[PDB]
């Protein structure tokens, strides 16, 4: 019987769980803050 | 515990690679606690099992 590790090396990056859970927790921040800052400046531009 | 020698009752410890290798220190405090538990005995008071 053979095993065939077609894994890119993801057994080496250590503590991948939150290493993963951080990469996306940042992609929602950088996404949502540029959702909120963008709409209010566009809203700022509507009161001046 | 002789060097390079694995005792019969050893605890293990994950290595950053992912497997589990015999650790000696971490299997030391288990194993002497046994030997302590064999001369004085161990108490489980207030356990809930």
């Amino acid at each position: 019987p053979v095993m065939a590790d077609l894994n890119g090396g993801l057994q080496f990056v250590p503590e991948l769980k939150e290493f993963t859970a951080k990469l996306r927790k940042e992609l929602v921040e950088t996404s949502e803050v540029r959702k909120a800052v963008s709409i209010e400046t566009a809203l700022e531009h509507k009161v001046v | 515990i002789p060097r390079e020698t694995i005792p019969f009752l050893h605890l293990r410890k994950k290595t950053p690679a992912g497997d589990w290798k015999y650790d000696r220190q971490l299997s030391s405090l288990f194993l002497d606690g046994l030997e302590k538990a064999a001369f004085n005995g161990v108490t489980f008071k207030d356990k809930y099992v």
